[PDB]
């Protein structure tokens, strides 16, 4: 009973919105803005005079690096990166809906390659922001549906 | 009921209407039995005296209002001569006598006592004073506690106590700390971190016993240095080492953002002296600096910096800014400028490697990264990346390099509701100047070249479709998606064997990783690619459109071998082309409290799973949870991705098969019990074990804890070395907002810390 998706990833009432955070030039804001743009969303300033426009506000990312597993001498084998993002979607008339993303990625340590490993970490982190942005977008339909229901 | 509400039972009131704005011109109600005197300038009231203005309510036997000299502007003085009771939205005061200046807000109450309103704390003094427009509370011969009325648990007394509301700190002269009526500690002068906006109650001395140090104790001393800076100075006695580790922490807030420094210094060490008899000194030390901030939305500053006296430091000393699981310390500085279409960042990256096989490490000194983006050119998006870096070794006999790189990219994104495609063309151009090659080239068949150019085009095309169907059969309103995804990637072969590999490590490929266009990080090795990646994700959404489930599986099919021209990787077989690499991932939120996750990475060239992970978790709340988890990495994977000696050495070569279990349960709303166990199934040995118990009340909390962990390796007996620690800690509660039972903190305390998996 498979049919091509006939609906937009982003709900119709969200096809125009305000993006807002305290780090508009940071990588999270870039990843999110980019995902919104690829989904056909028009982004406006918070100063805009168009009313009834939903606002996506991004909180600050947390990024943790934990030892996931150790070798037999107690040295880290695998590291786990965890990225967490809190956000809100304000639908101006109705209510304020919190959403979040959580991203796990891991890599193996190499003290002989430390510089290389550092670069690997940068790469991984850069990708996680993208994942986080995607997660947030995929939570939009649940917002739209939660607003209709109430 | 929970701890917070139980505690709020003992925190008084604040009835009466809350007034917004000032108290200045607001009406003044005055009831008494008599008023003598000339009303505006001199008034003496008496009997049953009750006065109300704004949020304040004064009540006493006799109240005297006055005005005065120093012609100026108008001088207003109030006096209260018996059974004085003052009331507002902040504090309740009581005492035999009182005084105030309504202009300056400065106040006195003699032989009085105070109790906070809306929060914990109370105390008494021979003289209570408000100064500096309610900035400063001064207690002459005073006491304070956060204990509820009727509870004598603890208090602090001093000949003089001065609390600063703005800085959130109390100075105490002749401080004595009391448990019940019995003082257990005296200090001539102390500063404590105390205020309504404080996130932690002020610290008290504590102790522990360890395999490493035997008996240890610490004396935290808070020092508020200046505005936006403070420090903590903590002598830490470690018995086995026969000296004091002086721990120093410095915290600051600046316009460039927030930071912390730590300098821990141990002047001599008996254990280290015995293990290194011929050495110049036994001193041990740590310096740590962390800074992050974004200034004016544009400048981004970062420091992550750790330097220790020697490789055994984190095996010997408490793991806070470092861990005994660390293989090296990182030293990193960066400054960067970022606006919407542009960024540039300059940085330094250095490393201090612990183990001795080679402690040699390459550094980036400095590195410059630039990105420029332009989205609008026709249907195309464009960007350019460039980098300049200078690589230097810690050894003097090793190649040094400068490397410059340019990577222009153009792509055409295209999208439907059901479908997406993206085409991308890119050029990679890199230039190396390598020097100090003489030593390297005498020891190696394959020669490094002084001048190297690597130029090569890349083509990549990506596509995705989303199919949907209803699942009524599963549950009403459930939706299922099928999302096939495919990629073709072409990069031509370039022989890179004359380029030293400074910054490039082999990347792990999980499901998302499959679609990455690089085999290595960094720029020194770029694998040839002729390949097609294919995968599919399926998702299940509930009636509320919340994704409850997903699974994904993919592979990479190689039409030709992936080559850098220097290929050192030890695989288990000769497989070149076909589907070499597979990966899969799954997530299921079963219910509100239950979830599971898993992932697997498989490579045919290993004849085995590369790595895999699994977990399942029950969580009712922050205090009640159970988690099981598993991590696997094959011996083949270790042999393929890690230096040769890891594959021959016992502490490494078996790879990872690691099961762990973590659980916490609360009791009677005041108790928290927590445990974790981590077990290597290959060796049938414990990796890590931890237990903790905490009791939390309104005015304090006590935690006993225990950990046994792998601390190192003994090269003679060829077995693991373990460390055991057991400790007590007492904290003061009611000094901040925290009503927690300390579950999360304890879950984070061990070397394999807890992470919520849903
Ligand atoms: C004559 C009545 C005194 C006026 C009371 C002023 C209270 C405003 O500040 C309340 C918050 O500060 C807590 C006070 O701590 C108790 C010691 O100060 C009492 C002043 O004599
Ligand atoms: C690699 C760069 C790391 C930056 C080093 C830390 C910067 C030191 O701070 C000095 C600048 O701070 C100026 C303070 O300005 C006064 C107001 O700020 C205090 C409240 O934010
Ligand atoms: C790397 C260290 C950076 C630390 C920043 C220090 C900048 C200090 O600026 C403080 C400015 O704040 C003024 C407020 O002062 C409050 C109390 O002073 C009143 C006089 O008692
Ligand atoms: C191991 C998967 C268990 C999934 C149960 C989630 C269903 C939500 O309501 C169930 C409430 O009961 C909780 C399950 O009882 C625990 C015993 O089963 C767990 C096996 O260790
Ligand atoms: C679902 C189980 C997860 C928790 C397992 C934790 C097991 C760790 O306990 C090890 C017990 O070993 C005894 C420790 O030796 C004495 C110290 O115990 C005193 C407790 O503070
Ligand atoms: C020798 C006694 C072992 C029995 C202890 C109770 C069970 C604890 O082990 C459970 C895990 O079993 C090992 C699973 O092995 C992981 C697969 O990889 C190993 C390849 O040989
Ligand atoms: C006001 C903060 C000044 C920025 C500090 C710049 C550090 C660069 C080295
Ligand atoms: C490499 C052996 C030399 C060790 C001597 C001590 C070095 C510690 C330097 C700390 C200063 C770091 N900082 C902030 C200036 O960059
Ligand atoms: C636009 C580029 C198209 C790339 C699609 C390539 C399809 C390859 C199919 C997998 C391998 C086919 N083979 C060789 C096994 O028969
Ligand atoms: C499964 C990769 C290596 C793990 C080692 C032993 C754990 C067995 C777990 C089996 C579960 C596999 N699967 C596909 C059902 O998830
Ligand atoms: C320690 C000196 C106390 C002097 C009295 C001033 C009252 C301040 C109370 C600080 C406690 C803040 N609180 C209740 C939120 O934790």
């Amino acid at each position: 009973g498979w049919h091509l998706r006939d609906t937009t990833q982003v709900p119709s009432t969200m096809k125009v919105m305000i993006l807002d955070s305290g780090d508009p030039n940071g990588p999270l804001s870039r990843a999110v803005r980019n995902q919104l743009r690829l989904n056909g969303v028009e982004l406006l300033d918070k100063e805009t005079t168009r009313k009834d426009v939903p606002s996506l506000r991004l909180g600050k990312v947390s990024i943790a690096k934990d030892t996931a597993s150790v070798f037999r001498n107690g040295q880290t084998a695998e590291y786990q990166m965890i990225m967490t993002v809190n956000a809100t979607v304000l639908i101006p008339g109705r209510d304020i809906y919190p959403i979040s993303a959580k991203v796990f990625r891991s890599f193996f340590d190499n003290p002989q390659m430390a510089l290389a490993k550092d670069n690997e970490q940068d790469m991984i982190v850069k990708e996680m922001y993208d994942r986080a942005a995607e997660q947030l977008i995929r939570k939009l339909p649940s917002i739209r549906a939660a607003d209709i229901r109430s | 009921a929970d701890l917070a509400s139980q505690c709020m039972l003992g925190v008084p009131s604040y009835d009466r209407p809350l007034v917004q704005g000032d108290t200045n011109d607001l009406p003044v109600t005055i009831n008494a039995d008599h008023a003598k005197g000339d009303y505006p300038d001199d008034a003496v009231f008496t009997g049953s005296v009750d006065i109300m203005q704004g949020n304040s309510r004064l009540q006493a036997d006799e109240v005297q209002l006055h005005q005065k000299e120093a012609p100026g502007q108008p001088v207003r003085t109030v006096d209260a001569l018996g059974n004085v009771h003052y009331d507002d939205n902040q504090v309740i005061l009581k005492g035999p006598k009182g005084w105030a200046n309504l202009n300056t807000k400065d106040t006195n109450v003699w032989e009085g006592d105070y109790q906070m309103v809306g929060r914990q704390g109370r105390g008494k003094a021979d003289l209570m004073k408000q100064r500096g427009e309610n900035r400063y509370t001064i207690l002459d011969n005073g006491s304070f506690t956060s204990c509820l009325p009727g509870s004598d648990t603890w208090s602090v007394v001093g000949s003089e106590i001065i609390h600063d509301r703005e800085e959130q700190v109390a100075e105490i002269w002749n401080a004595r700390f009391k448990v019940g009526p019995v003082p257990i500690f005296y200090s001539p002068y102390l500063q404590l971190p105390v205020g309504d906006k404080r996130r932690s109650g002020f610290l008290i001395p504590n102790a522990k016993y360890t395999t490493t140090n035997y008996f240890e104790f610490y004396l935290p001393y808070y020092w508020n240095i200046a505005p936006n800076m403070d420090a903590t100075i903590t002598p830490h006695y470690m018995h086995r080492r026969g000296n004091i580790m002086w721990e120093n922490e410095f915290r600051y807030l600046s316009q460039a953002g927030a930071g912390l420094m730590e300098l821990d210094y141990l002047p001599s060490d008996k254990v280290y002296e015995d293990e290194h008899p011929n050495d110049d000194s036994s001193r041990r030390w740590l310096f740590y600096w962390n800074h992050s901030g974004v200034m004016d939305q544009v400048w981004r500053f970062n420091v992550d910096y750790t330097k220790v006296s020697d490789p055994s430091y984190f095996n010997d000393f408490d793991n806070k800014y470092g861990s005994s699981t660390d293989g090296y310390a990182t030293q990193k500085f960066s400054v960067g400028y970022a606006v919407q279409n542009f960024n540039a960042t300059v940085s330094t990256k250095q490393f201090q490697v612990f183990s001795e096989q080679n402690t040699s490490s390459y550094s980036a000194e400095p590195q410059l990264d630039v990105n420029y983006y332009q989205n609008d050119v026709g249907p195309f998006d464009t960007r350019i990346y460039g980098q300049a870096v200078h690589f230097v070794n810690t050894r003097d006999d090793m190649p040094e390099a400068t490397r410059v790189h340019l990577e222009p990219t153009i792509n055409l994104p295209l999208s439907n509701n059901w479908g997406s495609i993206n085409t991308e063309a890119k050029f990679l151009a890199t230039h190396y100047q390598q020097t100090n090659l003489d030593w390297y080239n005498s020891r190696n068949t394959t020669k490094l070249d002084e001048s190297v150019n690597r130029v090569m085009p890349q083509f990549k095309v990506d596509g995705k479709m989303v199919f949907e169907r209803d699942m009524e059969m599963l549950a009403p309103g459930y939706t299922q998606t099928l999302e096939p995804r495919a990629q073709y990637l072409y990069v031509p072969y370039r022989d890179q064997s004359d380029i030293y590999n400074y910054d490039s490590s082999l990347l792990q490929s999980d499901y998302s990783g499959l679609f990455r266009d690089r085999t290595y990080g960094g720029l020194d090795r770029i694998a040839s690619a002729n390949q097609v990646t294919t995968g599919v994700t399926s998702r299940i959404y509930d009636d509320a459109a919340v994704e409850r489930f997903n699974i994904s599986v993919g592979q990479i099919y190689y039409f030709t071998e992936s080559r850098t021209g220097d290929d050192n990787i030890t695989w288990e077989n000769d497989d070149k082309t076909g589907s070499l690499v597979w990966a899969g991932d799954t997530y299921w939120r079963i219910s509100e409290r239950w979830g599971l996750r898993g992932g697997i990475q498989y490579d045919t060239r290993l004849d085995n799973v590369a790595t895999s992970n699994s977990s399942i978790e029950y969580r009712r709340d922050e205090d009640r949870l159970v988690q099981l988890n598993y991590h696997y990495a094959s011996p083949e994977y270790i042999q393929a991705t890690l230096p040769k000696y890891y594959s021959t050495a016992e502490q490494y070569k078996n790879g990872i098969s690691q099961v762990g279990a973590v659980a916490s349960r609360p009791i009677a709303d005041r108790w928290s019990i927590v445990g974790a166990y981590y077990y290597d199934t290959n060796a049938n040995k414990q990796a890590d074990s931890m237990l903790g118990v905490q009791y939390s009340s309104c005015c304090y909390a006590i935690r006993v804890g225990y950990e046994r962990k792998l601390n190192g390796w003994d090269n003679d007996k060829q077995h693991a070395v373990y460390d055991n620690a057991i400790g007590f800690n007492i904290e003061l509660r009611g000094l901040s907002s925290n009503y927690g039972l300390g579950t999360q903190e304890m879950l984070r305390s061990n070397i394999l810390p807890y992470q919520n998996t849903l």
